[PDB]
């Protein structure tokens, strides 16, 4: 459900 | 000290324009909400509503509303040599109830300061050793490999104005209010640290946090880039946040005794006791980052075992020559990446269970130095600090004393952002496994 | 088979004039001895002599002299359509004072074996699934991050006779006396499998060798590199090396149980008992390198948890659907960077200590996956392999059964290259810790 | 026709070392086991075992075992001109306890062909016309957007020798054994198109995958990309994969009638009657992928609404002139990405509906084409295709004729794997989005 | 109606 | 749980 | 134990 | 004193 703020991972 | 009809009278003075609520997350990153200079009055009737759940991280689910509460004492006009000045305020979160969020960590830090006055400790005076590195930028504006300099330990390399950072940055420091102590170049190429003169617990890391921000502007500035991290560069020095602390009783150090043979109370003893039986326990809080644990490497004068001494080359607690009323106890496991006020919180948590408990301090280590066998280390009893982040986060969750200065709320979201951290980065497949494998095999 | 008279005429007959004496050290690596067809006579005498101290790696502290003896029945001749034949030979390792060297994998199987003999199995059938990678090179040789095609799980994907790798590696084999059952493209783009078909323990690791030889020499000739490293990449599949096994007693398969609702016997279910009682000892042996831990994560069909199953998506273990003559346990942890004979000792030494101990062999898991929790799963009795190359060398140290079948002699020496590859990999800083640190801090 | 000793005794003489065991799974792609020629007598005794989860595609969840069962009439040797012969065997897919599997195309095919034959049609006779694209590839030998030539329709564009692939494809496959009727340059530039003489449907499908497979070998061979995509290019013109059919009955062809007017029988009528009725059920099959429905736009020739006509610009069901024994019914919605199998049993199925329900064909479209507007054309009832994949995934749940056609366990894998294409498909951000946004707004 | 024929202007 | 087949659309 | 003085020979 | 096998790390 958290995608938006795991983006620092990507 | 300011109060609201002065700050008005400062932001009226001063042509400021820009006011920065300044406040700070879990993993210590720091966090404001602009405002206009025409919505003064209203933040500092504490009726400023945000998200809140920034305060969680990457790990936040749903969206909250908390209200800043600003910090009047915390005031300051940053000097950047430009029209529109720009201010900032350090604010508390507090839930639309009025309670207070549990999850602020400078809410943490004043709780746990709380129950030590409870002990009857006024203050915490700390004083940190920040150390940063500064690198070069590209034509694109990103750090590269190559440092700023190749200066050596307390070196003169950066002279002249000539991209002198250190020398800016404690310039506008003193502009600002700050009280600098000295600072000098690090053992690293590219290595500078600035020490600040001590203070409460609560401004020490707020101090901190300023510090940080201050480094990075101006370093951009002068078109370098500053880093905090612990170890940017395998096989050079890293970079530490040794923080000296004393517990102070009515303007007289606790810690002090002329009487004793190195000038310490049985407090004290008590207290660096304390803070060496929970050292695994808050290694995950002053050593939040995976690249925390590759700073901890012997032949760096980065601590590696639990064991204290006055002279030696690397150990976890080191008391200082001084005596007298600046009797301290330096504490050398904490790197800058590390949020002040949890790892404020955590070590006077510890040694305020160390001083209740009136535990043992064990013996320090003598001028031999670790070359002895482990058996020869665990027949000494000297313990050794996590070798990564999943050793430090099982001892934090096996803990019930740092867990409880924690909290209940704080500390699941941590647990989380960390696990979070540790299972994204155990499944690189980095370039040296290719380096070494692909051909072997 | 094959005797002396016999080599002689055909290297008189083939016009071969270079033998390679090969033989293994303890990390896997193919190791020989060059000799010119002059020295044929000498080699049959058991007489070469050369260091010995090359088995164990980079740790050898001082030269040794040890004894060459070729095995007869390993002799073939390289196909590779050119003048001067290349032939070669597989010896064992012997001390001058005419006893077997303690270090040599081959002989360590050799023992386990002969210790399985003494409880009546008079073979070991082993049949293994290595599976590689092709990666392009570029024009200085090196191989570079583009695989050689993007085909699928039992894709056709290189057709007609353009860098058709895979079918010219099954024809030499085949030439050179190969049995091969199949081959086929792998789930990952580049990645190909190559079955044999079973054959003795000792002959499976020899062909082992044989094929990761033959196919890196073929993938070369082709303008590509092959690497049997364990996660070449990050995000697809990784490589694995099931080894099918079962024990033959005078060409019966005792696994095989017709009255059995699954075909199992009791000495197969002891067999597999035994195998995953000491899978966290025997990880150190059959996934020896530090990638080999980054292949065992979830999602990539790699097994992560012990437990055995007919039908799932990584079982530690699987009962293929095949019944009678070729009833067989696959176990999927190995890695092609695995030493073949070690591999095959420990699992051999596990199976036969389960066999001896009478274990009981715990339920199988359901079309149920693991998606469960940690609770779940430690109260259904389900145990993790290690997270990485530590753990398992811990495991290992502390495991009874499994070091003697390695042996006094090469357990501490694989201990040492071990503890110094791991004590290499932990203190460095990857781009991955400068990606996601050295901005936020 | 061919027996085991035949194929052994073609194979000891042509000198085949190696065999594909070809097959195909559910997305159409061309899927085999290589297998030395020392395993074809196990091969010919249907005892080769192999994954079988392959047919499933990426939505594949656990591992299972299944036989391959060679059919011999399907053995050729491939005419590559070079030593080291290489063949193939097209195999049925059988679960281990001897029933075939649910999943095979090949099967689904063969159980359609059966329930026709259980009213009466002996056979199904197909012809299609699948055309092709030819693009330039780089130095590193990726595809370009250069087409291999500037031909228009029915052009002599590829003379002479160099870089003549369509010559060179029809001589291989005149070689190999193919009935091939003719070939002709397409209307877009590097377009090619060979049809194929007319036989049994299921001969029908393996020569559409032989004719794919056989046209990217030779065209990888001339250093160029031959793709089979529908719609590779905007505003050019695609690839479609007309299919010509008609129902026999002992060499009798049922489709035609020398009293009718058009030359076409009651039974032809209710068949193209049924094929009309469910178009939009197969329209998921027959055009499976997103790129097939950009395909189906107007100008292009391409059908995008449901009617018939003996002559149109782009209608769904085409009647040829041609009459007697070659009066046939052309579908003209699948692209040559369809899998060939689903695609032809789709259709019978829909036309055996047809018949069966006694269906009355719906009147055909004149020399009035499709600039009438949507009330216009729902007034005289004429449906359009689905605008994209969904549409025609909803249609197929929907529908219950062909859907059993499908079967349930082939059904469920197929909506799985378009519905995570679509996903995919559906949250990705498109170059031309930026180009119209990111400056208007 | 004939666009995919006039090509050869485009 | 099916992260290494859809590689494709990766 | 002095790697991290013994930078400026590395 | 095992320095010239120990190049592979360096
Ligand atoms: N104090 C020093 O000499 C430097 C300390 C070292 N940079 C550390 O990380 O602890
Ligand atoms: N489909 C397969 O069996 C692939 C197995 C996978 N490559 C592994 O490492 O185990
Ligand atoms: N002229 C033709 O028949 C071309 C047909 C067109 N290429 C299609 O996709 O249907
Ligand atoms: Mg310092
Ligand atoms: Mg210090
Ligand atoms: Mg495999
Ligand atoms: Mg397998
Ligand atoms: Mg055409
Ligand atoms: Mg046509």
């Amino acid at each position: 459900l958290i995608q938006g703020e795991l983006s620092r991972f990507f | 000290s300011y109060t609201r009809e002065d700050i008005i009278r400062i932001a009226e003075e001063e042509n400021v324009r820009f006011i920065r609520l300044q406040f700070t997350d879990l993993l210590g990153t720091i966090k404001n909400v602009e405002i206009p200079v025409s919505q003064l009055e209203k933040a500092l009737d504490n009726k400023m509503m945000f998200d809140g759940s920034s305060i969680e991280g990457y790990v936040r689910i749903e969206e909250s509303d908390m209200y800043l509460y600003p910090d009047l004492d915390t005031w300051v006009v940053f000097p950047w040599v430009t029209s529109d000045r720009v201010a900032r305020l350090i604010c508390d979160i507090y839930k639309p109830d009025g309670s207070p969020f549990a999850g602020d960590p400078r809410g943490i830090l004043k709780r746990v300061l709380k129950e030590a006055e409870e002990l009857g400790y006024t203050s915490m005076n700390v004083g940190p050793e920040p150390e940063f590195f500064l690198f070069k930028t590209d034509e694109k504006g990103d750090p590269t490999t190559e440092l700023n300099d190749q200066g050596g330990y307390f070196d003169l390399a950066p002279m002249d104005l000539g991209e002198n950072c250190r020398r800016e940055i404690v310039l506008k420091l003193e502009e600002m209010g700050f009280e600098i102590e000295a600072s000098h170049h690090e053992v690293a190429p590219g290595q500078h640290e600035i020490d600040f003169k001590y203070a409460d617990a609560v401004k020490a890391a707020d101090q901190i946090q300023t510090f940080k921000l201050v480094v990075k502007t101006i370093a951009r500035q002068h078109g370098l880039h500053a880093t905090f991290m612990p170890k940017p560069l395998f096989g050079v020095n890293g970079s530490g946040m040794h923080c000296n602390q004393s517990l102070f009783k009515d303007n007289e150090n606790v810690f002090y005794d002329e009487t004793d043979e190195l000038g310490l109370s049985q407090t004290a003893r008590h207290y660096m006791a304390g803070i060496l039986k929970h050292a695994r326990a808050m290694a995950a809080i002053t050593n939040p980052t995976v690249n925390s644990y590759k700073r901890l490497v012997p032949g760096y004068e980065a601590p590696c075992y639990v064991a204290w001494s006055a002279s030696n080359r690397s150990p976890m607690i080191r008391i200082p020559a001084s005596r007298g009323l600046s009797t301290r106890v330096e504490v050398r496991n904490p790197d800058p990446a590390a949020n002040p006020y949890l790892a404020l919180a955590v070590m006077l948590r510890a040694g305020l269970d160390g001083i209740k408990r009136q535990m043992a301090l064990p013996a320090p280590i003598d001028r031999n130095i670790y070359v002895m066998s482990e058996e020869e280390r665990i027949e000494e009893g000297i313990p050794s600090l996590p070798a990564d982040l999943k050793e430090a986060l099982s001892e934090l969750i096996r803990s019930e004393v740092i867990s409880d200065a924690l909290g209940d709320h704080a500390l699941a979201y941590f647990y989380e952002l960390k696990e979070i951290e540790w299972d994204m980065y155990r499944t690189q497949v980095h370039q040296w496994e290719r380096d070494q494998y692909l051909t072997l095999y």
